[PDB]
RNA sequence: AGACCAGGC
DNA sequence: GGCAGTACTAGTAAAGAAAGTACTTGAC
DNA sequence: GTCAAGTACTTACGCCTGGTCATTACTAGTACTGCC
């Protein structure tokens, strides 16, 4: 209770200092091939197990097929948290890395 | 002792004989063929000593 | 692995360290005493290797946790060696802790003011002060007043750089271990062992110590101290030494300089405070493993034992040998020195016993394999079973050339159109393609071979029949009649169809491109693979014989980086040179030079 | 995909404070109590511990004993749970800090 | 363990660094093919524009910052650099470990640097002077490596397959590599 | 059942527990029921109005 | 020399922090290079 | 493509200890279904169609009153060719205990044959 | 003695709840907690009250809706931190509990407590000087000292605790 | 599961 | 009719033709 | 203290398929039989 608080505080305080804040990023603003292939997979097992879709399905079955689609639109809800060698990290979102 | 050499090829003597290998004595003649039949009669090898040795002459 | 079974807990670090007796008389499910393993009528024995106390054991309920075979995971136990003996995996640095320290005043030989010089460089050097591990060297017949003077000034001297560097942003109170403070603490520690080792007398009181002998392992011995200089330890005013005599005088030295043994055996700074014991290099209980691991390999009826059963046999066997010899102990001068000789002799067949469980070449003696050569060489653990693992859902044909193939794909048989399958939960979307292919069953393509349900249920489609198989079509997109699993669905386990994502590979896996990433499109013919000719050229690959293999992802992290990351299309440059190595190879290079000639109309 | 989820993948239940795979093993319930995982090393005999009705578990031996139940799964690979096996055996001790504590 | 991280800095897996940019300027070998073919890309400049699209990709970028530091040193190298490399007191950072390559439009080596610019002075040639270099910077800036490069792998496979192809008074081949 | 899907994975304490009165039990279950039904927990949810009409009623 | 390397790292009692794909393989992490080189984080729409 | 393998129904004992399994049909319940690859002495019939799953042979065992019969593992179909019977070499006159049996596998040429 | 639990847990979140994350954490691991016996918290969970998704940067206020969960490598489910104030029914020894009759047994007193909560009184725990008429045609009800018969309600001790079945049952006795 | 033998690329 | 010799039996005990660095020992 | 001569120790391409072989001596015991 007060130990498991000083545990819990000094865990949200370095991971606080491990953030960069938002304009002072200053990694490449290009979505890597690494990253695409994440974000069209991690968004692939989504679909299949029920997440919300936020594109028009052309009777297309295939759930990869679907999360290129919403790369296509910028419809995809997720971020990148590109960690740095310290350990600290960048958190880009899909909507604002540009593609190729 | 004689049947558990052909059988094997293994060479189990006290006095080990004056050649180098140990094992490797009896090769199964095939019948898959009998250019491979006739093969096995003519063959020459010179012993497991040099197959595991990473010379070339 | 089920992409429905989530895991939330992950292993972040690993840190090694010595197992001492204590936890394993606790850690126990129960001690096994008797050189026994079964009896008639193929019963385990109980306090024997087999007992059922150590897991479950051929059709027969464990004694622990109460499961079968297919559910308990095994226990572990131990045994009690009546004597401490020696950990070969500790011994050789053993033997420099052995010898290198006085056995008057259980100091090291070196005076104890250069002792600390090391006590303190490798403080500086777990924590992120490399640099400041080279100042402390430059502070600089002699009395105990200026020793005790130079001891402090370098203590306080530490305590400044610390406290300093870990406020000033630079080292955690974990420590800053990196490559080159690993080089600098290997650098200082074979110093600091290479000078503990030259030594004549000791330079806190002036006396010798005879010099020890490693003959070999089994065994430790002291040679004689000379004639002319005992007249040294007189002016203070060829034995076998055995293993509780090593343990005890190892005892007192980390006692006497327990300042300076935290720092060698630790890398990072001792945050939890244990004490180096010499209790460590030893090991007075032996660890059985779990009788899981050690199962007896059947061939049919030709049923052989484990052979770590067969070497914790003998290490039971001299166990109970050696307390009956400590029997006529108790009944106790000519008796005195047979049973004592035969005692002594049984001192050493204990330690080769324990060598010759954990090390088969560390044991005198074909030979029974031991716990270190079982983790060595190729044919090992690391390189056999962890950095390359046999793998299920994968093929593997001899390959025959295709044109018309459209250069990312590869042609499947339909015997490999029918095995290999993918689990493909049901959704709003799935319900057209995949109600069909749960009907057409395992034999027709498309189909299915399994229904996993929402409870982890799998139902198989080998043995159902038509009928029954369009009845669990209707109830595969169903609500859930559980609370616990209305968040699932039922995973249908589809063949490969024209949509599926493969990974082809070919052995010598040479550079990168050599293990790619297809399409398939599948055909109905013959049971070989189907490969274009632009591919080969990446692949190395003839067709006179050449067999490559094909796996076939599981889940859709991986069906999108065989087609977006390893994708063959992708791969066109490789990345030695730049130079590319698709292309058409000897027919279709040859047609161009008659379709582009001048003489084509 | 290859050399772990499609090989040998298994959960198994790990100790937090501990941190060992093959310390934890499963306690025999009641008769209609549910049974639940439970660790070994970081236990203590109910003879020695002189108790709140739920730490209390038992074996199939009968010796019944308090015991930490801070145990969890973690997918690991099934030859690591070999490794440790052949590490103990050493007198060797791998220590696995899980991470939300 | 060596991989590119996203510092374009190339490092081992604990953190330690062996190179501050790869190969001194971080450009994959797969894409660096036709990037000093100036005469090729000339040719299909129109085709090319239509894949990199420049007015699409300005608005995440800096162009202006980039451009001006890349002839402050320019003007101070071709002055200068009649002597040798001892003698060189520099005063100048090279323009590429100084800004982000993938990120600030113009930040080039000095090689690609040089040989742009006597390209575009052999000869003079509808397509003008401003609307290739803006072109060539875009395709150097999109031609940088990834961030996540197993470049370690590559690099052993660079030596490893081709070492292979010597085989299936000064010593030579592969027992060379050896020592 | 007893998955990860059903339990939290790790569970402690913020702070000490301390104690409530009747208000805060009543002022509870004027809102826990209110923001509960305004879905299977309804054999739950009947033995809390066992302790809603507890303290204002009767069984 | 699996075993020399074991001695000298729990004579160290030497904690290793995952990082090299060596280790991750050992202990079924997911592998730092290249996909596995930073997270994926979902955003929710409410609080 | 000639395959030969040995049925041999004494693996188990030594030694004069009774013939435990017997070749032929015994009077337990057993099915009807495998009198199509099988004759009445427990053996196959010469030429018969033999894929995975059919039996090779059949036996009675005494230890358990049942007839259990020996299976064909292999997933490529055959044809039974011939079948021996062997005896023994002794004095004391016994019944069979070792079947030989061949079986032949139709390889006409798919593609991916080496020539 | 209802109290009140603040607590810190670590959930998963399901790719349907991914447009509702605060009732997906509601409907997997709070409403199948309410109303069972939890070792972790003390006593039997009553509800919870204000639940708050600690959000994984941070960067963004508390105030924001927008929050990220971090996702598994393997499996699409994410997990997080989430505060929430749960209030737990824990009886304790030494205490004194209203207690309600239910069952009226030869050899126990098994009743309920505040409608909800089983509760036992053994015979042995009551003493030798209360006696029990016999009820032949069909149970009856335990007689006093008082010399009346019993109902209801009853104020006594907590002796132990059983926590272990299926639902959570006092232990009380009768010395005081 | 090994020891050897025969291979395939 | 029963005694002792062998022939077996099943029973439980022993099994000399590759290259690099690290290392203690050793003359001095 | 410094430098040796000799030791002891570790390595040695990847994948894939078939076949065969597998503890021995002996030692004490129960039983078989020849015998008087
Ligand atoms: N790593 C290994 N690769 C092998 C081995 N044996 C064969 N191979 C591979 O198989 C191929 C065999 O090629 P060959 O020995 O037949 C030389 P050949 O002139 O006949 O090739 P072609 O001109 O393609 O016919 C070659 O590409 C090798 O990479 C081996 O022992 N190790
Ligand atoms: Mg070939
Ligand atoms: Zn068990
Ligand atoms: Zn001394
Ligand atoms: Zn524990």
């Amino acid at each position: 209770p007060e130990d498991f608080q000083q545990h819990e505080q000094i865990r949200r305080k370095t991971l606080k200092e491990k953030a960069i804040p938002k304009d002072q990023r200053a990694t490449t603003p290009y979505m890597t091939k690494y990253e695409r292939a994440r974000i069209l997979g991690t968004r692939a097992l989504q679909i299949s197990m029920n997440a919300p879709v936020f594109v028009d399905l052309e009777g297309e079955t295939d759930p990869l097929r679907i999360a290129m689609k919403e790369l296509a639109e910028k419809k995809i809800p997720l971020v990148i948290r590109r960690y740095l060698p310290d350990g600290s990290f960048e958190d880009w979102s899909v909507e604002e890395l540009i593609v190729d | 002792k004689m049947q558990y050499f052909l059988s094997t090829g293994n060479l189990v003597s006290q006095s080990g004989l004056d050649l180098q290998q140990v094992s490797g004595y009896t090769v199964v003649a095939e019948k898959i063929n009998f250019y491979r039949f006739i093969s096995h009669f003519r063959m020459v090898h010179r012993g497991s000593f040099f197959a595991q040795l990473k010379t070339t002459t | 692995m089920d992409i429905s079974k989530p895991v939330g807990s992950e292993i972040t670090s690993v840190d090694f360290g010595i197992l001492t007796a204590k936890e394993i008389r606790n850690l126990s499910a129960k001690q096994i005493t008797n050189p026994t393993v079964l009896d008639n009528l193929g019963h385990p024995v109980s306090g024997g290797l087999y007992d059922l106390a150590l897991g479950a054991f051929l059709r027969n309920l464990c004694s622990t946790c109460g499961l079968d075979e297919k559910f308990c995971p095994g226990h572990q136990g131990h045994i009690e060696l009546p004597v401490p003996c020696y950990n070969p995996l500790f011994f050789n640095q053993l033997y420099i802790y052995l010898r290198a320290s006085c056995l008057f005043c259980h100091h090291f030989r070196l005076k104890s003011v250069e002792v600390h010089r090391y006590a303190c460089k490798l403080r500086l050097l777990q924590y992120g002060l490399i640099d400041e591990s080279y100042k402390l060297d430059e502070i600089t017949d002699i009395s105990s007043t200026l020793l005790n003077e130079l001891k402090s000034k370098r203590s306080e001297y530490v305590d400044m750089a610390i406290a300093k560097a870990l406020s000033d942003g630079r080292t955690t109170e974990r420590g800053s271990f990196t490559a080159t403070v690993n080089d600098e603490r290997k650098k200082l520690v074979h110093e600091f062992h290479k000078k503990l080792l030259s030594r004549g007398k000791c330079d806190n009181c002036g006396m010798f110590s005879p010099k020890f002998r490693k003959d070999g392992f089994t065994k430790i011995f002291e040679t004689a101290l000379n004639e002319k200089q005992i007249t040294n330890n007189r002016v203070k005013g060829s034995t076998y030494i055995l293993s509780t005599e090593v343990k005890n005088i190892l005892d007192t030295v980390f006692r006497k300089e327990q300042c300076v043994l935290q720092y060698v055996f630790h890398s990072r700074p001792n945050l939890s405070r244990k004490l180096v014991k010499a209790d460590s290099f030893f090991m007075d209980v032996l660890v059985v493993p779990p009788t899981r691991f050690r199962l007896p390999s059947k061939l049919g009826e030709e049923v052989h034992e484990n052979s770590q059963n067969q070497l914790l046999s003998k290490v039971l066997t001299t166990s109970l040998l050696i307390r009956d010899l400590n029997d006529d102990l108790s009944k106790l001068l000519e008796d005195r020195r047979v049973i004592f000789s035969r005692l002594m002799n049984a001192f050493v067949t204990i330690q080769n016993d324990v060598n010759a469980f954990i090390d088969s070449t560390k044991a005198q003696g074909v030979p029974i394999p031991g716990v270190k050569q079982a983790l060595e060489k190729k044919e090992g653990l690391f390189r056999k079973h962890m950095m390359g693992k046999r793998v299920n859902y994968a093929a593997r044909s001899v390959i025959s050339p295709d044109p018309n193939i459209e250069t990312n794909e590869i042609g499947v048989p339909p015997v490999f159109a029918v095995k290999l399958t993918y689990p493909e939960p049901v959704t709003a979307y799935n319900i057209a393609e995949l109600r069909q292919a749960v009907i057409n069953g395992p034999d027709k393509w498309p189909g299915a071979t399994q229904i996993q349900n929402e409870d982890g249920s799998l139902v198989s489609l080998i043995g159902m029949s038509v009928e029954q198989r369009k009845a669990l079509a209707n109830q595969l997109l169903t609500p859930s009649s559980n609370v616990s699993t209305h968040t699932l669905n039922k995973k249908v386990y589809r063949h490969i169809k024209n949509r599926d994502v493969v990974l082809m590979n070919r052995q010598p896996t040479l550079h990168k491109a050599s293990m790619m990433g297809h399409k398939v499109r599948v055909l109905p013919n013959e049971k070989t693979l189907r490969l274009h000719y632009a591919n080969t050229g990446a692949y190395n690959a003839d067709f006179d014989g050449d067999e490559m293999n094909m796996h076939f992802p599981q889940n859709e992290n991986a069906r999108a980086e065989a087609l977006n990351l390893a994708n063959t299309d992708s791969q066109y440059l490789t990345p030695t040179s730049g130079s590319p190595v698709r292309g058409l190879i000897q027919d279709h290079i040859s047609a161009g030079v008659w379709l582009t000639s001048k003489d084509s109309f | 995909d290859r050399l772990l989820n499609s090989s040998d993948y298994t959960q198994a239940s790990v100790c937090r404070e501990c941190g060992s795979i093959l310390t934890t093993q499963q306690s025999v319930p009641r008769i209609g109590s549910i049974s639940t995982v439970c660790c070994r090393r970081c236990s203590m005999r109910f003879e020695d511990a002189k108790i709140d009705d739920s730490q209390i578990w038992e074996d199939g031996q009968g010796n019944k004993f308090v015991g930490g139940n801070e145990t969890t799964t973690v997918a690991i690979p099934f030859v690591l749970k070999y490794l440790d096996s052949e590490l103990s055996a050493m007198g060797i001790r791998l220590r696995y800090n899980v991470e939300p504590k | 363990g060596v991989h590119v991280s996203y510092d374009n800095s190339i490092r081992d897996a604990d953190g330690t660094l062996v190179q501050f940019m790869y190969g001194g300027d971080a450009i994959d070998i797969t894409k660096e093919s036709h990037m000093t073919q100036f005469e090729f890309c000339l040719d299909n400049y129109y085709a090319l524009l239509k894949k990199y699209n420049p007015s699409a990709l300005i608005e995440h970028l800096d162009v202006e910052s980039a451009l001006k530091y890349s002839k402050k040193t320019l003007k101070y190298r071709k002055k200068h650099s009649k002597e040798p490399h001892y003698k060189q007191s520099v005063k100048y950072d090279p323009v590429l470990a100084k800004y982000n390559p993938a990120k600030y439009l113009g930040s080039v080596s000095e090689n690609f640097q040089d040989k742009l610019e006597s390209f575009l002075d052999k000869n003079s040639k509808g397509v003008n002077e401003k609307k290739f270099r803006a072109l060539m910077q875009l395709k150097y800036m999109r031609s940088l490596i990834n961030p996540g490069e197993a470049v370690g792998i590559i690099a052993s496979q660079s030596v490893g397959e081709p070492s292979t192809q010597m085989t299936l008074n000064v010593t030579l081949g592969i027992p060379r590599l050896r020592e | 059942t007893a998955t990860t899907l059903n339990t939290p994975v790790v569970i402690h304490a913020t702070q000490l527990p301390q104690h409530v009165s009747t208000d805060e039990v009543l002022q509870f279950l004027e809102s826990f029921i209110d923001e509960k039904e305004n879905t299977n927990l309804s054999s739950s949810i009947s033995q809390l109005k066992r302790i809603q009409r507890d303290f204002k009623g009767l069984p | 020399t699996t075993c020399q390397f074991l001695t000298k790292a729990v004579l160290d009692n030497e904690r290793e922090q995952l990082d090299s794909p060596s280790a991750r393989i050992v202990v079924g992490k997911l592998n730092n290079v290249g996909t596995g080189s930073f997270d994926v984080l979902a955003k929710v729409p409410n609080a | 493509m000639y395959k030969t393998e040995k049925v041999d129904l004494a693996l188990n004992r030594n030694r004069g200890d009774p013939i435990t399994q017997h070749f032929g049909f015994g009077n337990d319940e057993w099915p009807k279904e495998w009198l199509e690859k099988l004759d009445e002495d427990g053996l196959p019939y010469i030429g018969t169609y033999v894929e995975e799953g059919d039996p090779i042979c059949a036996y009675f065992d005494d230890t358990l009153n049942k007839t259990k019969i020996k299976t064909y593992h292999s997933s490529e179909p055959a044809y039974i060719e011939e079948v021996n019977l062997i005896g023994d070499e002794s004095n004391k006159f016994q019944e069979l205990q070792t079947v030989s049996i061949k079986y032949r596998i139709r390889r006409t040429p798919q593609i991916g044959d080496k020539f | 003695c209802i109290v009140r639990v603040p607590i810190a847990l670590y959930v998963s979140l399901a790719p349907m709840y991914l447009e509702n994350p605060l009732q997906g954490v509601m409907k997997q691991h709070l409403n199948p907690l309410v109303m069972k016996y939890n070792n972790k918290v003390g006593g039997v969970v009553l509800g919870y009250e204000g639940l708050k998704i600690l959000d994984a940067d941070p960067l963004s206020k508390e105030d924001t809706s927008e929050k990220l969960i971090k996702i598994t490598p393997d499996t699409p489910f994410g997990f997080t931190w989430c505060h929430v104030n749960l209030y737990v029914w824990q009886p304790q020894v030494g205490d004194v509990l209203e207690g309600y009759i239910f069952i009226q047994s030869a050899s126990h007193i098994g009743l309920l407590i505040h409608d909800a909560f089983n509760a036992s009184i053994k015979k042995n725990n009551i003493p030798v000087d209360w006696t029990f008429v016999h009820n032949d045609v069909e149970l009856g009800h335990w007689v006093d000292s008082n010399g009346e018969p019993i109902d209801g309600k009853l104020r006594f001790t907590v002796r132990n605790v059983h926590t272990t079945g299926r639902v959570v049952s006092v232990d009380g006795t009768l010395i005081s």
